[PDB]
C-alpha cells in the first residue's frame, strides 16, 4: 500500500498536459476528464485484463480523482460493494487466476455539461455463459456456484433444494476443492447484496434460479429403442425444476422433448433427437445464466441513485480479461482472442489518428498505412462469414449440418481456409494442438475437441414462451423477450454480436488505454519476474505498440532541446548563431549525414527513427570522450 | 447487416412454403392455387380483381374456378406462377427480393425448361442478387440431420424417391413415379361417388382435399380391414360439409391412401410406392443398400397419412432379406421437411459461394443452371 | 534414444503391413487401396476429400471406385503409392520419417524401375535418413528362423520362389510365376456366374476377395472332391452378403485354389505351384536338394487357405524321389512372414551399416540401389 492518492498530489495534477507530470492514472483519467469538457465528446478508459491486479482498486482511486475534480454525500462508496456481487456471478477460478473476470464491465460515469456527476451505472458486455455449462479440465467455474453450495445452511438450501457437488452433471471435475473454507465468503455476499437494498425475499429467488440452472443437469434424456425423439423417464429431477421455477412438469416435458413451432398460422409438433434436446437444456441453463445476470446489472443500476437524469455525457470505464494463454486454448479461449484482436484495432487506430493529427500539428505532411490493418486479415480469419468464410462461421456450418464431427471441422476449415497467411496447420508430428493462428500477441494453438458441441445453443420457443408465463415473478420479469433465433443461434454468433454492441459503444467515443502487470506470484513488491512481464507484454498489446511506433518517427525532439543539448556533436556545422533554431537543426542534420528518410521537419520539432539518437548520442559519448581526452591532457601538461 | 439473411421458397404443387432462411419454421404456408371470378359481378364498387391468389382463394371458394398452377412438379401456366410467387413476396413476407438471395426448391427428373425459365424468371421479374434451385428430396434429408437415407419424397406434384450415401447421390437409382395428393384426391372423389355424395367442382374438390387431409388413413392390412367393414362402429365418420350436410364415409375412408400400395386402383401399372423404393435401392451398389434399409426418409405432404410408416415397413420387411433390420424414419413435421432444409441450407456458410449470382447469370445465360447445380 | 528403432514396410499388392522393427507384429494392416469417388455428391460440406486410403476405403466402398496401385509387384501408380505410405506414417504410426530408417519389401525378377524409383521416392519425398529395399522370400526365411529351405512366396501381387542355401542365393533358380491372390479372385467371380451370382464391379470384388479369405479351400484330392460334390451337404456353405442376399457356394468353393495347381483353368500354360518349385529345385545344385526338399517354406496371404500344405505334399512327394522325406514348414501366422523377417533385420546389429544412406544416394544417385543391395 503506498503512500500515494493523497489530494496533494490530486489537485498538483491537475489542468495539465500528461509530460508535465511524472507517469500516473491521475493523468490519463485528466486527459479524458479535460478532453470531454474540451472537447464535448464522450471518452472511453480501457484496462486491460490482468488477475486480481486490482484493476478495480486502481479504478476507484481513478473515481476518486473525478470526485475530488468535479465539485460540487461520499462517492458512491457502493461500488466497492458492487465487486463482490459481480466477482461472485461473473469469476471463476482458473489456471492463470483464482480470480479472473469473463465478463467484461463497463462503467459509466454520467456528467452533466457543468462537468459534475449525475450519477453512475453499470453495463456488463462479452459474457462467456459457455463456462457454466462447460469448464477446462483443472479449472472451476463461477464463485457463485460454490459459494452456494458450501455457504448456505440448511435454512436456505432446504428451499432451494441444493445438494453436493457430485450430485450434479453440469458440474464438471467434482467439487474441485478449491475452499478456501467457502461459506464465510457466501455469508460476506449476503450482506454486501443486503446493503444495496435487495430483500431478502429478492436474494433467495436470486439464489433459486441460480440453483436452477445447475438443476438442468439432473436432468437426463433417455434414447429410446429405435425411435428418435428420446424422452425424459425419471420426473423427479424436472418436477424439482418445476417446483423451483412457475412450469406444470407434463407442459414443460412436452414442451422440451417434442417443441412446437409456428408454421404461420398454424402450430405444429418437432420431433427432437436426444442430442438435440440435450443441447436445449444446455441452452435454457446458458441463457438463463445469462438473463439471471442482466437482471443482476440492471436491478443493480437500480440501486444505484441518480440525479436528475440524461444529462449529458459519460466516462466509460472498460474492465476486460486480457487476451489469454493456456496451454491448451479451447473455444472461449478463442472468442477472448477475438475481442481483445478487435479491441486492440481500436487502439492502433486511436494511436492512428493520434499521430496523423500530430503530423499536421507539426506542419509534416505524411502518409501511411492505417495501423488497425495490421490486426484485420486475422480479424476476418475468425470473422468474415462469407466469400472465404471464418472460423466462427466454419464452426456453425459445421454445427448444423448432419454428422459433424470434430474432425470434419478442422479438415474442412484447412481446405476452406489455409491459404491465409495467419492461419498456420502444425501438421506432422505433434503439436498437440491441431491448428494454429497468428495474432499481435503471437503464435497461440488450439485445440478442437468438443467444440461444435460448445457452440450449440439451440433455444426453444416453446419452453421459453413457458417461462415468459412463469408463475414466480423473478423467472418470468427475467424472460421479458430478428437474429436467427431458435435452433440455429450458435454461441459463436451470439458472442459475436455481443461485441459488436461493444465495439459500436467504444468506436462511439474517445478511448484510452491502461495497461497493468503482476510482477509475481508472491503478492509481494522487490521482485520483478521477466518472464512474465514479456508474458503480460504480449497479450496486452505493448510489444505491438512498439512495433507499431518504430515505424512512424517515435522520438519527436524540439529545435531548442537538439540544439542546446546536442551541440557539443559538431562544432563544425554549427555556426556562429544566426539562432532562430532552425537553422541550427539544419546545419546539424546536414553535416551528421543522415538519410532524408530518417527525420522530418516540423514547425516545433524534428521526428526521428528509431536509432537515429542512439548514432547521433554515440557521436556525443564519442565527442565527450574527445573532449574529456583534450580537457584532461590540455590541464596535466 | 451481416450476412442479408436469406429467402427460402418450396413450391411442389399444391402449398407455397416460404420464409427466412436461419428460421425453424416459415412464415407463410398458403395453397398455390389461382382463382379466378368466372361468374360475372353485378354490383358496383366490387373489385374488380381479376383473380385471387393463396388462402384468399380458399376463403372465397365459390365464385372463383380454381386452377393449380404447377401439376407433377411441372408448371403448366407461368403467368399463374409469377403470380403466386408476387403473392408470397408483397403479400406475406413484405421483402424487396433485391435485398435476399432466393433459395427455390424443385423435384427431380423434372423437365430442363422449369428449371431454366424458373431463373429466368427470378432474374428478370423480381430482381434479385442471387438464387439457388435444389432437389427436394436432399433438402428433407439435411432437415432430417441424417447424412445418409433413401428419401421418398411425395407432395401434391408427384412422388420421388433419391438415394443417398455419405452426401453423394445416385443418378441411375433416382426415382419419380407418377402419384401424388393430387391423384389420390381425384380417386377419392371418385369413391365416394359410389356412396351418392358428388363432387363435381373444384371448389368441393378442395373440400375432399380437406377431408382427407384428415378422415383417411392408411390400413396396416388393407383386406383385414376391409373385411372389418362388415360391421361398421369405427371405420365410419361423419364430416360436416361447409353446407351444413353431413357425410359419412366408411371403409372408403381407408382404401384411399390404399392407392399408393395398389396403384391398379388407380389404373395404372407403375409399382406401389414400396416397390419403387426397392426399384431405387435395387438399382444401388450392392456395399451401401444396408443403411438405406435402415434409413429411409419420408417427406411431403402426402406421407401425412397416419400409419403409412407402419405400412411401409410392413412391406419392404416383407420383401426384403430379413436378414437387416428395416427402420424407417418418418419424423412428424415431415410436411416440412423440405422448407427446413432450405433454410439450413442457405444458413450454410460455405453455400453462400454456390449461389447462382446474377452476375453470373447476366454474362451466360439461362441456361447455365443445369452447369452449376445438381 | 538408441539405435533410433527402425520402420518396416512390406508391399505386395493388397495389402500394406507397417509396424517398428524390433517388434513381433506391426501395427497397421490395411487394404492398399485407393478409392475416388465416382459419384459426383451433392450436399454442402461434405469432405470433399479427392480420394481415400486404407480402410478407410473399405468403409465408404460403394461410392468409390477403388484402384489397387500395385500389380504383379510392379507399382502401376506411383501418386496413389505415396498416398498410401503418406496414409501409413502420418494416419496409423504418427511418425516423422526423418527420425526412422526405412526397410521397404520388395518382389524378386522385378523391374529395376520400381526399386530405383522407391528409393527415389524414400529420400525425395519422406526425408528419410536411410532405407533399404529387400527380397520378400529371404524375411519370411528369417521370419521362419531357418538358414536353409525354398520359399515359395505368393501374395496378392504375384508368386515367388527362391531356394536358399546356408544364407547364399541362387538366381538362375529363382522362379516367379505369374499367379497370385487377386488372379484367384478373378477366376472367382467368374466362376460363380455360373451359379447366377454377378458380381462385375470392385467394390463387390472385394467381397468376393473377402468370401475367399474364409470359403475358399484346397481339395487333397480334387477330383474327389468334385465327386462328392454330387451330394451336397458339407461343401455347400452360406455366406452373408453386406446386402442381406445369401450365397450358396458348392464345388465352385474348393476348385477356385485349385488354379494354383492347374493353370489350365485361368488359361496359362505356366506351370502349377508344385511344377515350379520342382523347377526351381531342379536347376539348383544336386548337393544341396535334400534339405530343399525337405525344408520349403510357404509365405504370403494366399498360402493361407486350409490344406494347401497338405497338397503341396502330396504332389511334391508324388514327382520326387521317395528316397527322401519332404517335409514343408508352413507356419500359421505365414501372412505376416515377410513383415516379421523385416522387423528381424532392421534389429540386426550388423545390419546397421548396410542401410543405403541419405548421404550415398545424394552423391551417388537413386541407380545405386542394385549396386549395394541384393
Ligand atoms: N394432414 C394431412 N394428412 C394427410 N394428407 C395430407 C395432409 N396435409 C396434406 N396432405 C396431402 O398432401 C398434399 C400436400 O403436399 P405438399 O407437402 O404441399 O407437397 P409439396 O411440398 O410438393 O407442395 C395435399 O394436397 C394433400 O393431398
Ligand atoms: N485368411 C485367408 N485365407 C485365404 N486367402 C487369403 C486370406 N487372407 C488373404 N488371402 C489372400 O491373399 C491375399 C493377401 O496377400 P498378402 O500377404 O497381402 O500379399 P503381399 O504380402 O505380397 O501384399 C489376399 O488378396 C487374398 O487373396
Ligand atoms: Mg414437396
Ligand atoms: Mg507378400
Amino acid at each position: 500500500q503506498l503512500p500515494i492518492y493523497t489530494e496533494a498530489i490530486v489537485e498538483m495534477y491537475r489542468g495539465k498536459k500528461r509530460h508535465e507530470v511524472p507517469p500516473h492514472v491521475y493523468a490519463v483519467t485528466e486527459g479524458a476528464y479535460r478532453s470531454m469538457l474540451q472537447d464535448r465528446e464522450d471518452q472511453s478508459i480501457l484496462c486491460t485484463g490482468e488477475s486480481g491486479a486490482g484493476k478495480t482498486e486502481n479504478t476507484k482511486k481513478v473515481i476518486q480523482y473525478l470526485a475530488h475534480v468535479a465539485s460540487s454525500g461520499e462517492l458512491e462508496r457502493q461500488l466497492l460493494q458492487a465487486n463482490p456481487i459481480l466477482e461472485a456471478f461473473g469469476n471463476a477460478k482458473t489456471v492463470k487466476n483464482d480470480n479472473s473476470s469473463r465478463f467484461g464491465k463497463f462503467i459509466r460515469i454520467n456528467f452533466d455539461v457543468a462537468g459534475y456527476i449525475v450519477g453512475a451505472n453499470i453495463e456488463t458486455y462479452l459474457l462467456e455463459k459457455s463456462r457454466a455449462i462447460r469448464q477446462a479440465k483443472d479449472e472451476c467455474s463461477f464463485h457463485i456456484f460454490y459459494q452456494l453450495l458450501g455457504g448456505a445452511g440448511e435454512q436456505l438450501k432446504a428451499d432451494l433444494l441444493l445438494e453436493p457437488c457430485s450430485h450434479y452433471r453440469f458440474l464438471t471435475n467434482g467439487p474441485s476443492s478449491s475452499p478456501g473454507q467457502e461459506r464465510e465468503l457466501f455469508q460476506e455476499t449476503l450482506e454486501s447484496l443486503r446493503v444495496l437494498g435487495f430483500s431478502h425475499e429478492e436474494i433467495i429467488s436470486m439464489l433459486r434460479m441460480v440453483s436452477a440452472v445447475l438443476q438442468f443437469g439432473n436432468i437426463a434424456l433417455k434414447r429410446e429403442r429405435n425411435t428418435d425423439q428420446a424422452t425424459m423417464p425419471d420426473n423427479t429431477a424436472a418436477q424439482k425444476l418445476c417446483r423451483l421455477l412457475g412450469l406444470g412438469v407434463t407442459d414443460f416435458s412436452r414442451a422440451l422433448l417434442t417443441p412446437r413451432i409456428k408454421v404461420g398460422r398454424d402450430y405444429v409438433q418437432k420431433a427432437q433427437t436426444k442430442e438435440q434436446a440435450d443441447f436445449a437444456l444446455e441452452a435454457l441453463a446458458k441463457a438463463t445464466y445469462e438473463r439471471l445476470f442482466r437482471w443482476l446489472v440492471l436491478r443493480l443500476n437500480r440501486a444505484l441513485d441518480r440525479s436528475p437524469r440524461q444529462g449529458a455525457s459519460f466516462l466509460g470505464i472498460l474492465d476486460i480479461a486480457g487476451f489469454e494463454i493456456f496451454q491448451l486454448n479451447s473455444f472461449e479461449q478463442l472468442c477472448i482472442n477475438y475481442t481483445n484482436e478487435k479491441l486492440q484495432q481500436l487502439f492502433n487506430h486511436t494511436m492512428f489518428v493520434l499521430e496523423q493529427e500530430e503530423y499536421q500539428r507539426e506542419g509534416i505532411p505524411w502518409t501511411f498505412l492505417d495501423f488497425g490493418l495490421d490486426l484485420q486479415p486475422c480479424i476476418d480469419l475468425i470473422e468474415r462469414p462469407a466469400n472465404p468464410p471464418g472460423l466462427l462461421a466454419l464452426l456453425d456450418e459445421e454445427c448444423w449440418f448432419p454428422k459433424a464431427t470434430d474432425k470434419s471441422f478442422v479438415e474442412k476449415v484447412a481446405q476452406e481456409q489455409g491459404g491465409h497467411p495467419k492461419f498456420q496447420r502444425p501438421r506432422h508430428l505433434r503439436d498437440q494442438a491441431d491448428f494454429s493462428v497468428l495474432h499481435y500477441a503471437g503464435k497461440v494453438d488450439y485445440k478442437a475437441n468438443e467444440w461444435l458441441m460448445k457452440n450449440m445453443d439451440p433455444l426453444n420457443d416453446n419452453v421459453a414462451a413457458l417461462l415468459h408465463q412463469s408463475t414466480d415473478r423473478l423467472t418470468a420479469e427475467i424472460w421479458k423477450d430478428r437474429p436467427r433465433r431458435g435452433m440455429f443461434r450458435t454461441v459463436g454468433q451470439l458472442y459475436k454480436e455481443s461485441l459488436s454492441r461493444l465495439m459500436a459503444t467504444l468506436s462511439n467515443t474517445n478511448p484510452s488505454f491502461v495497461r497493468c502487470i503482476v510482477p509475481n506470484h508472491e503478492k509481494r513488491a522487490g521482485k520483478l519476474e521477466p518472464r512474465l512481464v514479456l508474458d503480460q507484454l504480449r497479450c496486452n498489446g505493448v510489444l505491438e505498440g512498439i512495433r507499431i511506433c518504430r515505424q512512424g518517427f517515435p522520438n519527436r525532439i524540439l529545435f531548442q532541446e537538439f540544439r542546446q543539448r546536442y551541440e557539443i556533436l559538431t562544432p563544425n556545422a554549427i555556426p556562429k548563431g544566426f539562432m532562430d533554431g532552425k537553422q541550427a537543426c539544419e546545419k546539424m542534420i546536414q553535416a551528421l549525414e543522415l538519410d532524408p528518410n530518417l527525420y522530418r521537419v516540423g514547425q516545433s520539432k524534428i521526428f526521428f527513427r528509431a536509432g537515429v539518437l542512439a548514432q547521433l548520442e554515440e557521436e556525443r559519448a564519442s565527442e565527450q570522450t574527445k573532449s574529456d581526452y583534450l580537457k584532461r591532457a590540455n590541464e596535466l601538461v | 447487416e451481416e450476412e442479408i439473411a436469406a429467402l427460402v421458397i418450396d413450391n411442389g404443387s399444391g402449398m407455397c412454403k416460404a420464409g427466412f432462411a436461419g428460421d425453424d419454421a416459415p412464415r407463410a404456408v398458403f395453397p398455390s392455387i389461382v382463382g379466378r371470378p368466372r361468374h360475372q359481378g353485378v354490383m358496383v364498387g366490387m373489385g374488380q380483381k381479376d383473380s385471387y391468389v393463396g388462402d384468399e382463394a380458399q376463403s372465397k371458394r365459390g365464385i372463383l374456378t380454381l386452377k393449380y398452377p404447377i401439376e407433377h412438379g411441372i408448371v403448366t401456366n407461368w403467368d399463374d406462377m409469377e403470380k403466386i410467387w408476387h403473392h408470397t413476396f408483397y403479400n406475406e413476407l413484405r421483402v424487396a427480393p433485391e435485398e435476399h438471395p432466393v433459395l427455390l426448391t424443385e423435384a427431380p427428373l423434372n423437365p430442363k425448361a422449369n428449371r431454366e425459365k424458373m431463373t429466368q424468371i427470378m432474374f428478370e421479374t423480381f430482381n434479385t442478387p442471387a438464387m439457388y434451385v435444389a432437389i427436394q428430396a436432399v433438402l428433407s434429408l439435411y432437415a432430417s440431420g441424417r447424412t445418409t437415407g433413401i428419401v421418398m419424397d411425395s407432395g401434391d406434384g408427384v412422388t420421388h424417391t433419391v438415394p443417398i450415401y455419405e452426401g453423394y447421390a445416385l443418378p441411375h437409382a433416382i426415382l419419380r413415379l407418377d402419384l401424388a395428393g393430387r391423384d389420390l384426391t381425384d380417386y377419392l372423389m371418385k369413391i365416394l361417388t359410389e356412396r351418392g355424395y358428388s363432387f363435381t367442382t373444384t371448389a368441393e374438390r378442395e373440400i375432399v382435399r380437406d377431408i382427407k387431409e384428415k378422415l383417411c388413413y392408411v390400413a396396416l392390412d388393407f383386406e383385414q380391414e376391409m373385411a372389418t367393414a362388415a360391421s361398421s362402429s369405427s371405420l365410419e365418420k361423419s364430416y360436416e360439409l361447409p353446407d351444413g350436410q353431413v357425410i359419412t364415409i366408411g371403409n372408403e375412408r381407408f382404401r384411399c391412401p390404399e392407392a399408393l400400395f395398389q396403384p391398379s386402383f388407380l389404373g395404372m401399372e407403375s409399382c406401389g410406392i414400396h416397390e419403387t423404393t426397392f426399384n431405387s435401392i435395387m438399382k444401388c451398389d450392392v456395399d451401401i443398400r444396408k443403411d438405406l434399409y435402415a434409413n429411409t426418409v419420408l417427406s411431403g405432404g402426402t406421407t401425412m397419412y397416419p400409419g403409412i410408416a407402419d405400412r411401409m415397413q410392413k412391406e419392404i420387411t416383407a420383401l426384403a432379406p430379413s436378414t437387416m433390420k428395416i427402420k424407417i424414419i418418418a419424423p412428424p413435421e415431415r410436411k416440412y421437411s423440405v422448407w427446413i432444409g432450405g433454410s439450413i441450407l442457405a444458413s450454410l456458410s460455405t453455400f453462400q459461394q454456390m449461389w447462382i449470382s446474377k452476375q453470373e447469370y447476366d454474362e451466360s445465360g439461362p441456361s447455365i443452371v443445369h452447369r452449376k447445380c445438381f
